[PDB]
C-alpha cells in the first residue's frame, strides 16, 4: 500500500477503506507480508518480501493457479483434437456435489 | 516439464509450511470435469 | 495446489458408514440428537475452527457419524411409526420444515422418546448458545512474534546532538 | 451458457453505441445495456443487492436527462444504417455460435458465486448482505459514509447557486 | 471567498477534497478526493455574468471528468494483476496513470485545454487554478517511478510553455503559458526529491500569489493596459514591475532561490542534459515577462490624460505591498531557511 | 526487428544499426504526425490524412538512414572511428533535410545543427557519462520524514520485534 | 593525525568560534526587514513614510521574534543532522573504512607544460 | 409567535417533527439500557461457537434460563 | 573533507534505503490491524 | 492468458466508452449521454476487483455516490450553459 507524505490526520478517513483483515482466506497471508514492509520500509521493503509478496499475491491474484488451471483443460483439448483421446472417456468421473 | 501440483516445478505457495494443505480453486476442482456437473453446483441459487 | 509430497490419507481410511438420511428426517431428532452427540460434536467443531486441516480431523469426524447413526437405531428400535410420522409431517407441512406447523405430531414423538429412552427435549434456544468444553485434543494453538533483526534503524531519542560542526555547511556558512 | 450470450450482446450493444448519433437513440442503447450490465454483475456475487441499486440509481438518471433532451435536442434525426444493422447482426450469430462450442468451464470467471464457496465457510450462511454491507456502518469506515453525507449535502447547495432558478426557465433559445 | 458566504464554503471545500488526496493511503482513497475537489473548484469559476465564464466551466469540466475517469481506469487495472496499491517494477500500467495525472494538472502534451480555459477567469480564480488545483496532481505524481514519460513531459512543458507565451497579449493567457514552464521545473524537481518541489513549489505560489493580486487589484487584462495604467509615483510603477524578474529568477531577486536549489541538486544527481534545455528554454520564458517591463523600465510614457488619480482596495494593497517588498529583498533571508540542508 | 545501435562497434553490423535508427525516426514522425494532422493541417479524406503521416515521417526515416549509412560508410574509409565520422554523419541528414524542404539552405544549416549533434554524442560514447542516467540519489523525505506523524488513531500494538528472536 | 577516520571528521571538539554576526544576523536582518516592510506600506499608500511608527515598530518587533524562533529551530535541525550522519557511520564500519594519508612522495600525477 | 404561526401553516411538520423527536427520545433509552444489560454479549450466536474452558470468553459466557 | 564524505554517505542511504533519515518512506500497517481489530470486535457482536 | 479472458472485455468496453466521448456530436448532452456510459463499465470493473476480496462490495455505494454528483454536476453546468449562450451546441463555443 501507498504511503501518503503528508500523513495529517485526514490519512485516518480512508486509511481502512479496502482491506483483506475481514474473513478473508488470505487475511493472514497479507498480514504478514505488509507487517515486513513496515519493519524495512516500502522502498528496501520491495527487496525483502519476494516470498511474502509472490504467496500474497498467488492467494488474491490467484493467476499463478488459474493459469495451472488452462495448461490442463487445453492439454485435455489438445490430446482429443489429436485423436489422443476419445469421445466416450473424454472427461473424468465428475466430483460429488456435496464437497468442496 | 509439469510436475504434479505447481506450474512447472514453481510451487504455488512459498512460504507456507510443509505439508500445509491449501484448498484449491473452485475451478481447479473441477479442472477435469465437464461443464454439466460444474454449473450442477454454481448455478443451483439461479437455477438455469 | 495439491502435489505428490502433500500426504493424503488413502481411499480405504475415508471410507465410513454414512447416515445418507434426508433433511426432513435430520430435523425432527434434531433436538433429541443434539444432547447426545454433543461431546462428539464440540470436540470435532473445536479442532476443525482453530486447526483448519481437514485430514487433521479424520478421526474426530468418525466419531460424529457413528454417534449420529447409533441414535437412530434407537429410534428405529422403538418409536419407528411415531418418528415417520413427525418426519412425514415436517416434511409436507411447509416449504422451510418450520418447526411452528408439526407442534402437534411433534408432541407424539417427545412422549414416545421419554416414555422408552427418559430424554427431555432441549429448551429451543439450546443449542444456539456459546458452548464450553474440555479440549480433549489438549493442542491449543501457541502465539509467537515475527523478528527482525535487520529493520531500517532510526536515531534513538537518547543519542546526544551536539552543535553542527560549523554549522549549515551550505556556501559560505548560510 | 447465458454468461457467454451476456458477454456477446454487451459487446453487441456497444458497437452500435459507437455509432449513435440522436439523443435517444443513444439513450435506448444505453438503458438496454444497463439491464445486460445489471444482470452480469450479480453473476459474479454473492447477491443482487448491488444490481438492484445499479438499475435503481441509474434509471433516476435516465428519466432526468430526457427531460433535458426533450427540451435541448427534441428535433434530432435517426438514419438507420443497412451497413450497421448487417454487421452487429453478422457478428452477433458469429458470437452466439463461438458460445455453443466454448469450453465454457474455462470462460466461467473465477469469483467466488455464494453456491461456489465451500460448505464449511460459517460466514456464508447469515443473511444474504449481512456482512458485505456490514462495515459500511461500522468503525472507522462509517465516518466516509458521513464524509459523503457532506459532499452530498454540499453538492445540493452547488446545484442551486450554478443553477440561479430565479433568473427563469430553461428553454433552447 | 470575494461576495457571498456560500463561497467561502467552496473553498473551504476544495482544501478538504485536496488534502483527503495527498493523505489517502491508496489509489482509491486519493480518487475520490479528486471527486470532492472537482465540485468545489466549478461553482467558484462559473459566473452567468460572462458568457466567456461558463465556457470555462465547461472546458475544465470535460477534461476533469475524463481525467479522474482515466484515473479510476488504470487504478483499478494496476491491483488487479498486482493487487497492491504499488507495482513492484513500474510498467505500462503505471504508465497510464502517470498519463491522466499529467492530463489532471495540463502538463505539456497535454496542457492545450489549460490555456485555452483561461479567457473565461478573474484573476482570483486564476490563481486558485494556477497554485492550488496543482497539489493534488502533482503530488500523487511522486508516487509513480517512471522516468521517460514524466522526463519527456518536462521537456515539452518547458519548450511549449514558452513558445506559446510569445504570442499571447492577454495577461491571463500569458500567464498560463508561463505556468505551463513553471510546471515543467516541478516534474524535473519530482523525478530527484519533493522537499525540493515542496520548496519550490511554494516559492511559486509565492511568486504567482503577487503578480495575480497585481493585475486582480488594478484590473488590467491586457498589455495596452499596462502602459495606460496610471501611477503617482513611476519610481512606484517601476518597482512594482520588478516582480516579473523574480517571476523570471534572476538572482539578484527573490525568485531565483528556488531555480537555484533545482539546479544544485538536478546537477547533484548527474541529470545535466535536462538542465541544458530547460534553462536555455527559461530565457524564452524570461523574454515575455520584458515585454511586460517594457510598461515599467522606460520610464516616461504617452499615456490618456482623464486619469489623474489611482483607486485601489486597501488590504489587497496592504497585504500585496508586503509580498511585494520580500520578493525583491528576499535573498538575504535564504540564510534563515534551514529546508534545504 | 529489436537492434540497438552501439550493440556492436562503429564500423559494424549495418542491417542492425539500420533498423536500430529507422525506430526512432518511425516513431518521432508519428508523435508529431499525430499533431499535424488533428490540430494543424486537418486533412479531409481517409487518404489524404495516409500523405501527411507519409510526408511527416517518410523523409524522416531517410535521415536517419542517410545518416547511419554515411556515418558507417566514413568509419571503415577513413580506418577510424572518431568524432569526425559522426559530424560527417550529421551533414548527410542535413542534405536531406533540403530535399525535403526544397531549400537549400536549409538543408545546409541543419547539417550543422545535427552535425554537432552527432559529435556531442559520440563524446558521451566515448568518454563514459549519459544523457539521462538513472538518479543516484532519489529523496523519499526531509530530515523527520519518520518523526512527523499527525495522525489521532491509537495504533494498536505491534506484531514484529526489532529484538533477536526467542525460542 | 595520519589517520582518515570519517567518524573523527564529524565529530565536533568545540574548537570553532562562531563568528560574531553569527548569532545575531538572522533577528537583526528581519528586524531591518520589518521596519522596511512597513515602509514601502506608507510608501505604497503615499504617506509619510516615518509616520505611523507603530506599524514599523510591530514590523520589526515581529520580525525579531519570528527570526530568533527560526534560529533557534535551524540550529537543532542542524545538530540532528550530524547525529544522524554519526549514527550511520558507526552501522557500517565497512562502507566507510579508514584510509591511510598518502603524500606526495608516494604518488605520480601529471603536470602541464604550458611552453 | 412561531409555534402558532408553523402550527397554522405547515401542521405535519410540527406533528412529524414531534414523532421524530420522540425517536431520538426513545432511541437514547433504548440505546442506553442495551448497554446497561451488557447487550454486546448475547446468549444466542450465529453459527457453531465452542470456546475452550480456559478461554477468557469462555468466563463470560452469559447465563440465562431459556 | 565533510561536504565530500557527507556527500558519499548519502549515495550510500539511497542506494539501499537502510535508514530513515531521508531515503525512507514509512510504510504504515497500523490501519489494517485497527481493521482486523474492528473484525474482531465485530465478530463477538454476531448474534441474537 | 489471465487477463485477456476474464479482464479483457470490460477494457475494451471501456475505451470505446471513451471515444464516444471525444467523437464529434452536435449537442453538448452527446457527451453527458457517453459520460454514464463509461461509469456503468467503470463500476463493471470495480465490481470484478472488490469480489476478488470476500467482502468489500460495500465500496460500490461509495462509487455510485460519486458518479451521480459528476452527472448531477455535468448536468448543472448544462443548464448554465443555456442561460447565456442560448444553445448547447459545440460549434456554437468560442474555439478557444
Ligand atoms: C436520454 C434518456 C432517454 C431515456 C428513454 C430511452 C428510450 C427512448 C427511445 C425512443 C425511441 C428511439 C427511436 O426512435 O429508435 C427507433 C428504432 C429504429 O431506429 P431508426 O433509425 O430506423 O428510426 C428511423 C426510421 N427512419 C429511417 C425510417 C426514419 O426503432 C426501435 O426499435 C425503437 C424501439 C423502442 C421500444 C419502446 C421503448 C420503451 C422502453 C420502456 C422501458 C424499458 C422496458
Ligand atoms: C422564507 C425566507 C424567510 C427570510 C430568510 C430566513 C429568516 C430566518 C433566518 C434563519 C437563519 C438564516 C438562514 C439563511 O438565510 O441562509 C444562510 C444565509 C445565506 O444563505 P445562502 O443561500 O448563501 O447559502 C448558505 C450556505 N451555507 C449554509 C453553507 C452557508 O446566510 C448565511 O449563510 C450566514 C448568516 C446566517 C444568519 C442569517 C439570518
Ligand atoms: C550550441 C548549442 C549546443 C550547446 C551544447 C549542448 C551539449 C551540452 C552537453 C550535453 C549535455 C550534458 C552532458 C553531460 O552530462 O556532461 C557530463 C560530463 C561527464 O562528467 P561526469 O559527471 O563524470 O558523468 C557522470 C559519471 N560518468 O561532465 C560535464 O560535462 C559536467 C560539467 C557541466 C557540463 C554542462 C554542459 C552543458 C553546457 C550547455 C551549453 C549551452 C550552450 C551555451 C551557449
Ligand atoms: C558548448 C558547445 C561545445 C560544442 C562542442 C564540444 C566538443 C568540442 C570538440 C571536441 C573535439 O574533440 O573536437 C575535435 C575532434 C577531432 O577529433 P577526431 O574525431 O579524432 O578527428 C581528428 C583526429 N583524428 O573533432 C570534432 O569533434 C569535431 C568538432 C566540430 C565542432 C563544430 C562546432
Ligand atoms: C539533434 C537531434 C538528435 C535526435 C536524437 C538522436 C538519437 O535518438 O540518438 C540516440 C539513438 C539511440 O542511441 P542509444 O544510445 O543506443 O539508446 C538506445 C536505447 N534504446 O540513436 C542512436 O543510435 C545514436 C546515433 C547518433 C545520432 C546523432 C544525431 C545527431
Ligand atoms: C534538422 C532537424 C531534422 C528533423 C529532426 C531529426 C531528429 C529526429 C529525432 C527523432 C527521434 C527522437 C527520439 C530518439 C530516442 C532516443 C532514445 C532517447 O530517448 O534518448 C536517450 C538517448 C540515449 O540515451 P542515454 O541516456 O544517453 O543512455 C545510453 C543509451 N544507450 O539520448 C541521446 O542519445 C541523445 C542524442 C542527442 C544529444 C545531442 C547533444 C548535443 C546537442 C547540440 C545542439
Ligand atoms: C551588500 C549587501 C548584500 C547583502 C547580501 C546578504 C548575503 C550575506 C548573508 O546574508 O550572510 C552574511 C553573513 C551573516 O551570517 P554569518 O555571520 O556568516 O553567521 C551565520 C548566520 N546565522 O555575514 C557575512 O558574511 C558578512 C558580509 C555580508 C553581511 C555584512
Ligand atoms: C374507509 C376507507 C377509506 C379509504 C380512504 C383512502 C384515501 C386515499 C386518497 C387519499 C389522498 C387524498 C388527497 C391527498 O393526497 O391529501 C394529502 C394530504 C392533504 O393535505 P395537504 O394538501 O398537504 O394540506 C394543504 C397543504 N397546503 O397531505 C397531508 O398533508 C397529509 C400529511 C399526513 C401527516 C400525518 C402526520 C401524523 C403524525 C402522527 C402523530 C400526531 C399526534 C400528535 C404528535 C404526537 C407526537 C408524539
Amino acid at each position: 500500500s501507498l504511503t501518503p507524505f503528508l500523513r495529517l490526520p485526514l490519512t485516518d478517513l480512508t486509511g481502512c477503506l479496502i482491506n483483506h483483515q475481514t474473513y478473508d482466506k488470505c487475511g493472514k497471508f497479507e498480514m504478514k507480508m505488509m507487517e515486513c514492509f513496515e519493519a524495512y520500509g516500502l522502498e528496501r521493503g520491495k527487496r525483502e518480501c519476494a516470498d511474502l509478496i509472490s504467496d500474497f499475491q498467488e492467494c488474491v491474484g490467484m493467476q499463478k493457479q488459474l493459469m495451472r488451471f488452462h495448461a490442463m483443460r487445453n492439454e485435455r483439448y489438445k490430446q482429443w483434437l489429436k485423436g489422443e483421446r476419445k469421445g466416450q472417456e473424454f472427461f473424468a468421473d465428475p466430483p460429488r456435489v456435496d464437497a468442496y | 516439464g509439469w510436475e504434479v501440483g505447481t506450474w512447472y516445478g514453481e510451487p504455488v505457495f512459498k512460504t507456507l509450511p510443509e505439508d500445509t494443505l491449501v484448498t484449491p480453486i473452485f475451478k481447479e476442482f473441477y479442472a477435469h470435469s465437464d461443464w454439466k456437473s460444474y454449473a450442477k453446483r454454481a448455478h443451483l441459487k439461479l437455477w438455469s | 495446489v495439491i502435489t505428490n509430497n502433500t500426504t493424503l490419507p488413502e481411499e480405504s481410511e475415508l471410507n465410513v458408514q454414512e447416515l445418507n438420511l434426508s433433511s426432513a428426517a435430520l430435523r425432527a431428532g434434531a433436538f433429541h440428537l443434539g444432547k447426545q452427540c454433543e461431546q462428539a460434536n464440540n470436540e470435532f467443531m473445536l479442532c476443525r475452527q482453530e486447526l483448519d486441516d481437514p485430514r487433521a480431523c479424520l478421526a474426530e469426524g468418525k466419531a460424529v457419524t457413528s454417534c449420529a447413526l447409533d441414535f437412530f437405531r434407537k429410534v428405529k428400535k422403538t418409536c419407528h411409526e411415531e418418528f415417520t410420522q413427525y418426519a412425514t409431517c415436517l416434511d409436507k407441512s411447509s416449504g422451510t420444515m418450520a418447526f411452528s406447523h408439526c407442534r402437534k405430531t411433534q408432541g407424539v414423538f417427545d412422549k414416545c422418546i421419554k416414555d422408552n429412552f427418559d430424554w427431555d427435549r432441549p429448551s429451543y434456544g439450546y443449542f444456539s448458545r456459546a458452548k464450553v468444553i474440555q479440549s480433549a485434543r489438549e493442542a491449543p494453538k501457541k502465539e509467537e512474534k515475527v523478528s527482525y533483526p535487520d529493520a531500517t534503524p532510526g536515531l534513538p531519542e537518547d543519542y546526544p546532538k551536539p552543535p553542527a560542526k560549523y554549522g549549515s555547511r551550505f556556501h559560505w556558512l548560510e | 451458457m447465458i454468461q457467454l450470450m451476456l458477454y456477446s450482446l454487451i459487446i453487441t450493444t456497444s458497437i452500435i453505441f459507437l455509432n449513435m448519433i440522436h439523443p435517444l437513440a443513444l439513450g435506448l442503447t444505453l438503458l438496454i445495456q444497463t439491464i445486460f450490465v445489471c444482470l452480469l454483475t450479480g453473476l459474479m456475487t454473492k447477491s443482487f443487492w448491488y444490481s438492484y441499486i445499479l438499475f435503481l440509481i441509474f434509471l433516476g438518471g435516465m428519466l432526468v436527462l430526457f427531460i433535458y433532451v426533450t427540451s435541448l435536442a427534441s428535433n434530432e434525426m435517426f438514419n438507420l444504417s443497412m451497413k450497421l444493422t448487417l454487421f452487429s447482426s453478422l457478428i452477433l450469430i458469429f458470437m452466439l455460435i463461438l458460445s455453443f462450442i466454448m469450453d465454457k468451464t474455462s470462460s466461467s470467471l473465477f469469483l467466488m458465486n455464494n453456491d461456489m464457496q465451500s460448505i464449511i465457510n460459517m460466514n456464508s450462511y447469515f443473511m444474504e448482505n449481512s456482512l458485505s454491507l456490514n462495515k459500511l456502518y461500522n468503525f472507522p469506515t462509517n465516518f466516509i459514509t458521513i464524509l459523503l453525507m457532506n459532499y452530498l449535502l454540499i453538492t445540493l447547495i452547488v446545484i442551486v447557486k450554478i443553477t440561479k432558478l430565479f433568473k427563469g426557465p430553461i428553454r433552447m433559445m | 471567498m470575494f461576495n457571498n458566504s456560500s463561497k467561502i464554503l467552496f473553498i473551504t471545500i476544495m482544501i478538504i477534497g485536496t488534502l483527503i488526496t495527498v493523505t489517502s493511503n491508496s489509489w482509491l482513497g486519493a480518487w475520490m478526493g479528486l471527486e470532492i475537489n472537482l465540485l468545489s473548484f466549478i461553482p467558484l469559476l462559473s459566473d452567468n455574468n460572462n458568457l466567456m465564464s461558463t465556457e470555462a466551466s465547461l472546458k475544465y469540466f470535460l477534461t476533469q471528468v475524463l481525467a479522474s475517469t482515466v484515473l479510476l481506469f488504470s487504478s483499478i487495472l494496476l491491483m488487479l494483476k498486482n493487487n497492491m496499491n504499488n507495482e513492484i517494477n513500474e510498467s505500462f500500467t503505471s504508465m497510464i496513470i502517470m498519463s491522466a495525472l499529467l492530463l489532471k494538472s495540463g502538463a505539456a502534451p497535454f496542457h492545450f485545454w489549460f490555456p485555452n480555459m483561461m479567457e473565461g477567469l478573474t484573476w482570483m480564480n486564476a490563481l486558485m487554478l494556477m497554485t492550488w488545483q496543482k497539489i493534488a496532481p502533482l503530488m500523487l505524481i511522486s508516487y509513480l517511478n517512471i522516468k521517460y514519460l514524466l522526463l519527456i513531459s518536462v521537456i515539452l512543458s518547458v519548450i511549449i510553455g514558452a513558445i506559446g507565451g510569445l504570442n499571447q497579449t492577454s495577461l491571463r493567457k500569458l500567464m498560463a503559458f508561463s505556468s505551463i514552464n513553471h510546471l515543467g521545473w516541478m516534474l524535473s524537481s519530482l523525478m530527484i526529491s519533493e522537499s525540493i518541489w515542496l520548496i519550490y513549489f511554494f516559492f511559486y505560489s509565492f511568486l504567482s500569489f503577487v503578480l495575480t493580486f497585481m493585475f486582480n487589484i488594478f484590473k488590467l487584462f491586457h498589455l495596452n493596459q499596462l502602459f495606460s495604467w496610471f501611477v503617482n509615483s513611476k519610481i512606484l510603477k517601476f518597482t512594482l514591475f520588478m516582480n516579473f524578474l523574480s517571476l523570471g529568477g534572476l538572482p539578484p531577486f527573490l525568485g531565483f532561490l528556488p531555480k537555484w536549489l533545482v539546479i544544485q541538486q538536478l546537477t547533484l544527481c548527474n541529470q545535466y542534459f535536462m538542465l541544458t534545455l530547460m534553462m536555455m528554454s527559461t530565457l524564452i520564458t524570461l523574454f515575455f515577462y520584458l515585454r511586460i517591463c517594457y510598461s515599467a523600465f522606460m520610464m516616461n510614457y504617452f499615456e490618456n490624460n482623464w486619469i489623474m488619480k489611482m483607486n485601489m482596495n486597501s488590504i489587497n494593497y496592504n497585504m500585496y505591498m508586503i509580498m511585494t517588498f520580500f520578493s525583491i529583498f528576499g535573498l538575504f533571508l535564504i540564510s534563515l531557511f534551514y529546508f534545504m540542508f | 526487428l529489436r537492434s540497438k545501435y552501439y550493440d556492436h562497434p562503429d564500423g559494424e553490423d549495418a542491417f542492425g544499426k539500420i533498423v536500430a535508427t529507422n525506430k526512432y525516426a518511425v516513431s518521432a514522425g508519428v508523435a508529431w504526425s499525430m499533431f499535424d494532422v488533428l490540430t494543424l493541417s486537418k486533412p479531409q479524406g481517409y487518404l489524404p490524412t495516409l500523405g501527411r503521416f507519409a510526408y511527416n515521417t517518410g523523409p524522416l526515416m531517410g535521415m536517419a538512414t542517410a545518416f547511419t549509412l554515411t556515418t558507417l560508410v566514413a568509419t571503415n574509409a577513413r580506418g577510424k572511428d572518431d568524432k569526425i565520422n559522426y559530424l560527417i554523419g550529421g551533414f548527410a541528414a542535413g542534405g536531406v533535410f533540403g530535399a525535403w524542404k526544397h531549400n537549400h539552405v536549409a538543408g545546409l544549416c541543419a547539417g550543422l545543427f545535427l552535425g554537432i549533434a552527432g559529435v556531442i554524442k559520440k563524446m558521451s560514447i566515448e568518454q563514459g557519462w549519459e544523457f539521462f542516467p538513472n538518479t543516484p540519489i532519489k529523496q523519499y523525505g526531509g530530515l523527520n520524514i519518520a518523526g512527523n506523524d499527525w495522525t489521532i488513531m491509537a495504533d494498536p500494538p505491534k506484531n514484529w520485534t526489532t529484538e533477536k528472536p526467542k525460542e | 593525525s595520519a589517520v582518515n577516520d570519517p567518524l573523527e571528521l564529524l565529530t565536533n571538539k568545540g574548537t570553532h568560534e562562531p563568528s560574531f554576526l553569527s548569532p545575531i544576523w538572522n533577528p537583526i536582518a528581519c528586524g531591518v526587514a520589518g521596519v522596511g516592510a512597513a515602509i514601502f506600506i506608507n510608501w505604497g499608500f503615499r504617506k509619510p513614510v516615518f509616520s505611523g511608527i507603530q506599524k514599523h515598530i510591530a514590523f520589526g518587533a515581529i520580525g525579531v521574534g519570528a527570526g530568533a524562533y527560526f534560529d533557534q529551530k535551524r540550529n537543532e535541525y542542524l545538530a540532528k543532522r550530524d547525529a544522524v550522519l554519526r549514527h550511520y557511520i558507526e552501522l557500517h564500519p565497512d562502507d566507510f573504512p579508514v584510509k591511510e594519508r598518502k603524500t606526495y612522495g608516494q604518488v605520480l600525477e601529471s603536470w602541464v607544460p604550458v611552453r | 409567535s412561531l409555534l402558532k404561526r408553523a402550527w397554522n401553516e405547515i401542521p405535519d411538520i410540527v406533528g412529524g417533527s414531534a414523532l421524530a423527536l420522540a425517536g431520538i427520545v426513545m432511541a437514547t433509552i433504548g440505546v442506553a439500557n442495551y448497554y446497561a444489560k451488557d447487550g454486546d454479549n448475547r446468549r444466542y450466536k450465529l453459527g457453531y461457537v465452542v470456546y475452550r474452558h480456559d478461554d477468557p470468553r469462555a468466563l463470560k459466557v452469559r447465563n440465562d434460563e431459556d | 573533507q565533510i561536504r565530500l564524505l557527507e556527500d558519499e554517505v548519502r549515495r550510500k542511504m539511497s542506494e539501499r534505503n537502510d535508514y530513515q533519515a531521508y531515503y525512507y518512506r514509512p510504510s504504515v500497517a497500523k490501519y489494517h490491524r485497527i481493521s482486523k481489530e474492528a473484525a474482531d470486535e465485530l465478530e463477538a457482536l454476531r448474534g441474537d | 492468458m489471465i487477463m485477456i479472458l476474464y479482464w479483457s472485455l470490460p477494457m475494451i468496453l471501456f475505451i470505446l466508452g471513451l471515444f464516444c466521448f471525444v467523437s464529434n456530436r452536435k449537442h453538448l448532452l452527446s457527451m453527458l449521454l457517453s459520460l454514464e456510459f463509461i461509469v456503468l463499465m467503470l463500476f463493471f470493473m470495480l465490481f470484478i476487483y472488490l469480489n476478488m476480496l470476500n467482502y468489500e462490495s460495500y465500496f460500490s455505494m461509495m462509487f455510485l455516490t460519486f458518479s451521480v454528483c459528476e452527472g448531477a454536476l455535468g448536468l448543472s453546468i448544462l443548464v448554465s450553459m443555456i442561460r447565456t449562450h442560448g444553445n448547447d451546441y459545440f460549434q456554437s463555443f468560442s474555439i478557444m
